[PDB]
C-alpha cells in the first residue's frame, strides 16, 4: 500500500491529481496488453487500475464486459494474469498498481492464498467489486497481512456509518463512486460528491478518487477541485481498444493522446 | 447491519457492489414489516385463493406404486396457474414492490416459468415488468417468450457471458444496481443475496404447510419423506420449511444429473461442484478449477441454475437434508411412468423428483414407506423435447 | 321405453341405429342407478377434488372493468386438470363405463381438449382408451395427439366425409354400434342421443354450483347474468343448469360467428342454422339447403361441432337463455385484453364469452351489472394460432 | 307397398327366396348407375334397395362409405336420385324399389312432403337407417299415407316386445339384421337367426329379408333355409363397382355374374 502513501504526498507537492486509468489484464491479447499498460505509464497515469477476466463481471457495463469477452477469447487465466503483474512491477517500481476483482477469483483458491500471490508479484491494491463492507472481514484482514491495500466503494448513498467504516477498514485510497449502476463512459456523475470529500477527509479515509463515468478532461479537473485526489478511467479507455482493434500502433497512439490529455488535466 | 441472519451456516451473504446494499436492507426491512401485517397477509391469501387456486391437490398414485409398500402421493403444484409453483412467491415478491411504493419489476428467467409468472403478476398488479433472459433461451424458449409479451412485459435478451440463465442474472442486477429506487427485483429461486432465500422460503413455505394438513387428513401422520427436485431450491424449500423440526419426515432434494456426474455434463453443483462466491451468495457452485462459472446441463430447462441455495446448502451440511441426483434418461423415464399410469403429465424438472422416488420404491418394494413428490409444474411446455428423443430413439 | 324424457321439448331424442338401442338404454339405467348411488357419488367427488383440483377459484377481475359498472368473475375452468371443463364429466362418464362393467372407451375429439381429458381418465382408471379425430383435426393438433399418445391412448384418424369432428363422431357411433357389449362411447358434450344431453349435464353442474356458493360468499347475491361459449354445449349447460330455476339469473350462450354471420363461415347453428336430425338427435344444425350435414367454422377449434346440445335449443325456444354470437376478430381482442389486464391467458373457446362480457359492459358502461363468465379453458394452446394472426397483421 | 305383397306371393308360388341387391344411387355417376340398377335387374334381381347418397351415412362401413363420396365427387343430389327413381320405375313397372334414407334426408324438406315425393316416383318402401322403433311415429305414418312401407330393423338383440313392434308397424319386408355393427361384406353373421324368424311368422310380420354381411351364394341359401323370405347384399355388389371403376363394361359383366349366381341361390 505503501506505494499509494508515497504517490500522494508526491501529487501534493507537485500540486497535482492522480490521474489512474483502468484495463482489462490481456485485453485484446498479452502482448498487446502488456504494450497498452506500458503506453498508458509513459503517457502520464500515476496509478493503474487492473481487471482479471472473469465469466460474470456484475458491476461492469457493456464496454468493460466486451473487455473481459476479448480476453477470454485470448485464452486469458488468472494465472497468466498474475504472470503479467510479476513483469509489469518488474518494468516500473514505483507506479500504484491495483486489482479490480470479483470475489470468486479471490476465493477460488483461498482468500489468504489470494492476497499473498498479490503481494509476491508487486500489486499494491484490491478491489472486490461484488463485497460490500459488510461482508468485508476475511477480504481485508488477508489483504493487510500481505501488505496489500484493501479498496472499499464509498458509493452516493453512503450514510455516515458507511463513511466512519470506509475511512477506518480502507487504505491506499478510497473509492469514491460517481453514481449508482455499473461501469460505462456513456452515463456521465450527475451528483456533487463535495460533501462526501470533505466527510471522508474529517474521517482521515485514504485520499479519494472518483470513478465511474470519467471520459473527459473536464471531468478529471472537476474531480480534483471537488477535493478529490484523482479521478479513475475505465470504459474511455477501453473503448479505445475496442475503437482500435484492427490497428494496434493506431490503438496505442490515441491511448497515449487521450492519458497525455486527462494527466493533464489533473494540475491544479 | 441487517434484521435477520444474512446465513445458513456458512452459507448465503449478500455479495453485491456496495451500491445494492440498500436496496437489499430496504427489501429486508419491508419483508419483516410484511410478515406482521395482517392486510399484507389477506392479500396475499386473497390472490393465493382466488387467483392462483390455492389450495392445490393432494394426489394419490395408486396405479404406479402397486405390488410395492409405497404410497406416493404428488403435491399438485402443476394445478396452480402458471402451471408452476412460481406463481406462489411472484405474488408475495409482487406486493412487496408495492409495499415498497416500488412500479418497476425486474425478473431473469432461464426456462421461462418464472418469466411467465412475473409477467402475469405484473399484468394483475399494475407493475411495469421487465425480463431479462439469455439469449440462448430466448431461442429455445419462444411459447414463452411469447406469452411473456401477450401479458404486457418487455423482454431483454442477454447477450453476454454465455448467453444463459447465470447472464440473465447478471444483467438483472446490473439494472437494479442503477434503478433500485423505483424497480423491484424479482428473483426467481430460493438462492442470491440475503434477503432473497429468506423471502422466497417464506412466500412458498404454504406448499409444505398444505401438504402436511393434506397428508394428515388422508394419512393420520406425517410422511416418511417429501422429495422435491433442486434447480436453484424454490420449490424444494417451499415443500421442506414446514417440516423442518418434524425430524422423522426426510427431506430429499433432487439435482439434475444431466449426461450423468461423471461426464461432468451436469447440473449438481450441491454435491459435485465446489463452494463459490457468485451471484451474491456464498454456495456450491459449478465453476472452472480456475473459478470461472459455468453452467448447469440438464434435459429440463428449468434445473439450469449454476448454484444453488445457501439454505440447501447448509441443510445438507447438518444431514438435515439429503441431497441426490437423476440423470435426463431417469427423469424421460419417470416422466412416460406418470403419463401412462396415472394421467398426468409432469414437468421435465418435477420428473426428476419422480424418478427418484420412484427408485426408492423399487430398489426396496417391500420397504413401508409414505412419500410426498413435489410435482412443481405441469409438462405440457416438454412434449416437444420429450417428442424428439423418442423419435430419435424407438 | 325409458326411463327419462329423450327430449327437452321439440328437441333431442334416440336418433340412431335399432342396433345401439339397448345400449343407450343400458347407459341410461347405469346413470339413473348412479346419481342415487352414494358410493359412487362419493368417488366421483374424490376423483374431482384430489385429482383434478376441484372446487375451480372464481376470480373477480377488477382491471378490465374499471370505469364502468360492470362487475365482472371468471370461472377458472382453466385451472382444473387437463387444463379445460372437459375433465369434469370424463371422470363421471368413465366411472359409469366401470359401472357398466365395461373395459374400453370411445371418444371423438375434434381440437383435442376432450380426447386429452379422456386418455388421462382411462390411464388413471385402468380403462383401454380409443379415439378417433378427424384426419383434418390429427394434423392441426399434433401436440394434442401427442399427448394422447402418451397417455397410451389409440388415436384413429378418420379420413371418410370431411375428415374433421361430425367425421370422428360418426366412427365413433360405428365402433360403438359394434362394440358395445364391452366398450362405452365417451361422447364429449352435451348432445347427442339421450342419454348423453342429461348425462353430461348432470356431471358438469359442479360448475354452475360452486359459481353460484362462490358469488353468494363474495357478492351476497345472484349474478344478474352468466356467459358461457357453446360449442356442444357442455360447458355452459354445466354453468346454466344450477341457476334454469333462478329466473333473475340471466343465462347467455354464446355461439362463434367466425368471418361474420352474414359470411356463413360460422359456427352458430343454434341461432343461425336450421333444424334437422343428425349425430342422434333432433337439434339446430349447419346443413346445406339439401340437407347434407357441413361443417362449424371458428377461429377456435374447440367451437367446432356442427350443431348444439338439444337442451340449449329448447332454453332457447322458451327464452330461458338467450344466444349471441362473437366473431373471430372479436374473441382475438377479448384474448389480448384478459393477457394484459388481468395477467390470465383464456382458451380462444371462452375468449369468445369473454368478449360478449366486454360487449355488455362497454356498450352500457352505467348499467350495474354482475357478471359470471365460464372460462372454459387456458390458452397455452393457442398462442401458435395468436401468434400466427398478430405476425399477419402487426 | 303393394309390390312386395306381389313379389312375395310370386316367389312362394316358384319355390324361390328374394335376391336383393344394394347400391348408391349415382354411384359412380347417374348414367353408370342406372345402367348399374337395370343390370342388377336383367340379371335376377327381386327387388332393389337403393341408398341416396348422404354426408354422414353412419350406419355404414368403408365399402358404403366410399360408394356415397363417389356419388357426391360427380355431384349427385337428393333431387337427382329423385329424376332417377322416376326414370327406374317408367322402366320397370312390378319390382320393389326400397330406399336407404338417413333421417335428415326425410325431416330436411318436411316428413310428409318426402313420403309424397316417394309416392309419385313410384317407391314401395322407405329404411331410415337412423330412425329407431321407438322413435319411427311420424315417418311410419307418413309412409302408409302415401302407401310407401316403413321397413324396420330386427336386430339379433331383439326382445319380444320390440318384434312384437316391428311386426306390427312394419308392411313390406321386416328387415332381419345378421349382426351388430355397420355394413360390409368383411364381416360375416356368427348367431343362428332361425328363432327370430319364428317369432316374426307368429306374429304376422313382413316377411323377413336377411342383410348385413351377405357376400356369398352359401349364405343367400342359408337365409332361405333358416325359413327367411330372401337376402340382401350390399356392400358385395358395390366392391364390384369400386374393384371395376376403371371399366365400365366389365363393371357390368362381373355384376350380372355376381346377381346371377346369388340369384340361383335364392332356389330352394
Ligand atoms: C416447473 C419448474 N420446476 C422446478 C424448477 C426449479 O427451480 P426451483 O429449484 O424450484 O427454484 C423450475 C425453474 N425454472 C426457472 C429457472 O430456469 C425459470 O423459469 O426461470 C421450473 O420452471
Ligand atoms: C376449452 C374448450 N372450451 C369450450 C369447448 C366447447 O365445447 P362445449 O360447448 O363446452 O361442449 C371446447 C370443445 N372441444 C371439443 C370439440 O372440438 C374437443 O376437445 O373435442 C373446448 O375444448
Ligand atoms: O470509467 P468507468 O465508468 O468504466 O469506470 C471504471 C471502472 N473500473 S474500476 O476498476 O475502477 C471498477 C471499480 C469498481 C467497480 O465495481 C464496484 F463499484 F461495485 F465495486 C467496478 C470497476
Ligand atoms: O351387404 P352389406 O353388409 O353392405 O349390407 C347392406 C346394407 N344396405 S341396406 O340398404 O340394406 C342397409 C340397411 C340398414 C342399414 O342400417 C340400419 F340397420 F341401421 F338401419 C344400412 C344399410
Ligand atoms: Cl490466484
Ligand atoms: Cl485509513
Ligand atoms: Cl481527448
Ligand atoms: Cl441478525
Ligand atoms: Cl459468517
Ligand atoms: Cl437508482
Ligand atoms: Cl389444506
Ligand atoms: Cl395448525
Ligand atoms: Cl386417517
Ligand atoms: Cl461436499
Ligand atoms: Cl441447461
Ligand atoms: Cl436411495
Ligand atoms: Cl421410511
Ligand atoms: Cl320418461
Ligand atoms: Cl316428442
Ligand atoms: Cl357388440
Ligand atoms: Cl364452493
Ligand atoms: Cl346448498
Ligand atoms: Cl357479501
Ligand atoms: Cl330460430
Ligand atoms: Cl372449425
Ligand atoms: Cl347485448
Ligand atoms: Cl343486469
Ligand atoms: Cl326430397
Ligand atoms: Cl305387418
Ligand atoms: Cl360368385
Ligand atoms: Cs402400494
Ligand atoms: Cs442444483
Ligand atoms: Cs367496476
Ligand atoms: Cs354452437
Amino acid at each position: 500500500m505503501e506505494r499509494y502513501e508515497n504517490l500522494f504526498a508526491q501529487l501534493n507537492d507537485r500540486r497535482e491529481g492522480a490521474f489512474v486509468p483502468f484495463v482489462t489484464l490481456g485485453d485484446p491479447g498479452i502482448e498487446q496488453s502488456l504494450k497498452i499498460i506500458d503506453t498508458l505509464i509513459d503517457a502520464g497515469a500515476d496509478a493503474l487500475e487492473l481487471g482479471v477476466p472473469f465469466s460474470d463481471p456484475l458491476a461492469d457495463g457493456p464496454t468493460i464486459q466486451n473487455a473481459n469477452l476479448r480476453a477470454f477469447a485470448a485464452g486469458v487465466t488468472p494465472a497468466q494474469c498474475f504472470e503479467m503483474l510479476a513483469l509489469i512491477r518488474e518494468k516500473h517500481p514505483t507506479i500504484p498498481i491495483g486489482l479490480l476483482m470479483y470475489a470468486n477469483l479471490v476465493f477460488n483458491n483461498g482468500i489468504d492464498a489470494f492476497y499473498a500471490r498479490c503481494e509476491q508479484v508487486g500489486v499494491d491494491s484490491v478491489l472486490v467489486a461484488d463485497v460490500p463492507v459488510e461482508e468485508s472481514a476475511p477480504f481485508r484482514q488477508a489483504a493487510l497481512r500481505h501488505n496489500i491495500a484493501p479498496i472499499f466503494i464509498c458509493p452516493p448513498n453512503a450514510d455516515d456509518d458507511l463513511l466512519r467504516q470506509v475511512a477506518s477498514y480502507g487504505r491506499g485510497y478510497t473509492y469514491l463512486l460517481s453514481r449508482s449502476g455499473v461501469t460505462g463512459a456513456e452515463n456521465r456523475g450527475a451528483l456533487p460528491l463535495h460533501h462526501l470529500i470533505e466527510k471522508l477527509k474529517e474521517y482521515h479515509a485514504a485520499p479519494a478518487l472518483q470513478g465511474f463515468g470519467i471520459s473527459s478532461p473536464e471531468q478529471v479537473s472537476a474531480a480534483v477541485r471537488a477535493g478529490a485526489a484523482g479521478a479513475i478511467s475505465g470504459s474511455a479507455i477501453v473503448k479505445i481498444i475496442e475503437k482500435n482493434l484492427a490497428s494496434p500502433k493506431q490503438m496505442l497512439a490515441e491511448l497515449r493522446s487521450f492519458v497525455s490529455a486527462m494527466k493533464a488535466a489533473s494540475r491544479a | 447491519t441487517t434484521l435477520l441472519n444474512p446465513y445458513f451456516g456458512e452459507f448465503g451473504g449478500m455479495y453485491v457492489p456496495q451500491i445494492l446494499m440498500p436496496a437489499l436492507n430496504q427489501l429486508e426491512e419491508a419483508f419483516v414489516s410484511a410478515q406482521k401485517d395482517p392486510e399484507f397477509q389477506a392479500q396475499f391469501a386473497d390472490l393465493l385463493k382466488n387467483y392462483a387456486g390455492r389450495p392445490t391437490a393432494l394426489t394419490k398414485c395408486q396405479n404406479i406404486t402397486a405390488g410395492t409398500r409405497t404410497t406416493l402421493y404428488l403435491k399438485r403444484e402443476d394445478l396452480l396457474h402458471g402451471g408452476a409453483h412460481k406463481t406462489n412467491q411472484v405474488l408475495g415478491q409482487a406486493l412487496l414492490a408495492k409495499r415498497m411504493g416500488k412500479s418497476e419489476i425486474i425478473a431473469e428467467t432461464g426456462a421461462g416459468a418464472h418469466g411467465v409468472a412475473s409477467a402475469l403478476a405484473s399484468a394483475l398488479l399494475g407493475l411495469k415488468c421487465r425480463i431479462y433472459m439469455g439469449a440462448k433461451d430466448v431461442e429455445r424458449q419462444s411459447p414463452n417468450v411469447f406469452r411473456m409479451r401477450l401479458m404486457g412485459a418487455e423482454v431483454i435478451p442477454v447477450h453476454s457471458g454465455s448467453a444463459t440463465l447465470k447472464d440473465a442474472c447478471n444483467e438483472a442486477l446490473r439494472d437494479w444496481s442503477g434503478s433500485y429506487e423505483t424497480a423491484h427485483y424479482m428473483l426467481g429461486t430460493a438462492a442470491g443475496p440475503h434477503p432473497y432465500p429468506t423471502i422466497v422460503r417464506e412466500f412458498q413455505r404454504m406448499i409444505g404447510e398444505e401438504t402436511k394438513a393434506q397428508i394428515l387428513d388422508k394419512e393420520g401422520r406425517l410422511p416418511d419423506a417429501v422429495i422435491a427436485c433442486v434447480g436453484g431450491g424454490s420449490n424444494a424449500i417451499g415443500m421442506f420449511a414446514d417440516f423442518i423440526n418434524d425430524t422423522s419426515v426426510g427431506l430429499i432434494g433432487v439435482e439434475p444429473g444431466g449426461h450423468g456426474i461423471e461426464t461432468g455434463e451436469h447440473g449438481a453443483p450441491l454435491k459435485h461442484g465446489r463452494v463459490g462466491i457468485y451471484f451474491g451468495m456464498k454456495a456450491p457452485m459449478m465453476q472452472t478449477a480456475d473459478g470461472q462459472i459455468e453452467e448447469s446441463y440438464s434435459i429440463s430447462a428449468g434445473l439450469d441454475f449454476p448454484s444453488v441455495g445457501p439454505q440447501h446448502a447448509y441443510l445438507n451440511s447438518i444431514g438435515r437434508a439429503d441431497y441426490v441426483s437423476i440423470t435426463d434418461d431417469e427423469a424421460l423415464e419417470a416422466f412416460k411412468t406418470l403419463c401412462r399410469h396415472e394421467g398426468i403429465i409432469p414437468a421435465l424438472e418435477s420428473s426428476h423428483a419422480l424418478a427418484h422416488a420412484l427408485k426408492m420404491m423399487r430398489e426396496q418394494p417391500e420397504k413401508e414407506q409414505l412419500l410426498v413428490v413435489n410435482l412443481s409444474g405441469r409438462g405440457d411446455k416438454d412434449i416437444f423435447t420429450v417428442h424428439d428423443i423418442l423419435k430419435a430413439r424407438g
